[PDB]
């Protein structure tokens, strides 16, 4: 597990780094598809009589 | 607007307006009684008027007289708009309570005659979803304008 994994023995101390990501967010990402959903609301209110 | 044209005295004991093989005479006006009490029809005659409607004028009068560019994506935003959404639901609640009252009534008092003796310019379907359609159209145009403006600008 020194060669397969990491785990380098330092001054009688192993080391395993942080595998945590950054989580890129905007949270206004669905602005296109939410604008899509409201279109087929009125498209299914009108146009099909 | 109407245009007229005088007749002679040579056919005065005969039928004036000597009209012939056509069928576009019965239109454009019948002789009105505020006009035939005077010299119509034994003094002049009435004539037909249509309009020389042309292109190169019609659209440049239409699009240039009624037009607004940036109005289509304004907001009138929210403090005037959430108050309107606040108001309409409240009487629509009582409109729903009045809609409950006729449905739970449901008596065989000859219900087409029971409805005509209970006319009040009111609930059954007229004072119904008409408001709901206005609540639908107002919020959709408000929210579609809100979502497109987040998309376009940066």
């Amino acid at each position: 597990y020194a060669k397969k994994r990491g785990w380098v023995l330092g001054p009688n101390n192993y080391y395993s780094f942080a595998s945590q990501q950054q989580k890129p967010e905007d949270t206004t990402i669905p602005s296109t598809e939410l604008a899509k959903q409201v279109i087929e609301y009125a498209r299914q209110l009108e146009m099909i009589v | 607007i109407d245009a007229f044209r005088l007749i002679n005295a040579n056919m005065m004991v005969l039928g004036h307006e000597p009209r012939q093989t056509t069928s576009n005479l019965g239109h454009l006006n019948k002789p009105s009684i505020q006009a035939l009490i005077h010299g119509l029809n034994r003094h002049y005659y009435s004539i037909t008027i249509n309009y020389r409607k042309n292109e190169l004028e019609q659209k440049m009068l239409l699009n240039l007289h009624k037009k607004s560019w940036m109005e289509g994506l304004t907001l009138q935003d929210y403090s005037e708009h959430c108050k309107h959404n606040e108001s309409v639901v409240k009487e629509m609640l009582e409109l729903a309570k009045n809609y409950n009252k006729a449905v739970e009534e449901e008596d065989k008092m000859t219900p087409e005659q029971l409805a005509i003796k209970n006319v009040g310019k009111q609930d059954p379907k007229r004072h119904l979803e008409e408001h709901v359609d206005v609540l639908m159209t107002s919020n959709i145009v408000q929210c579609l304008a809100a979502m497109l403006d987040t998309v376009v600008f940066k």
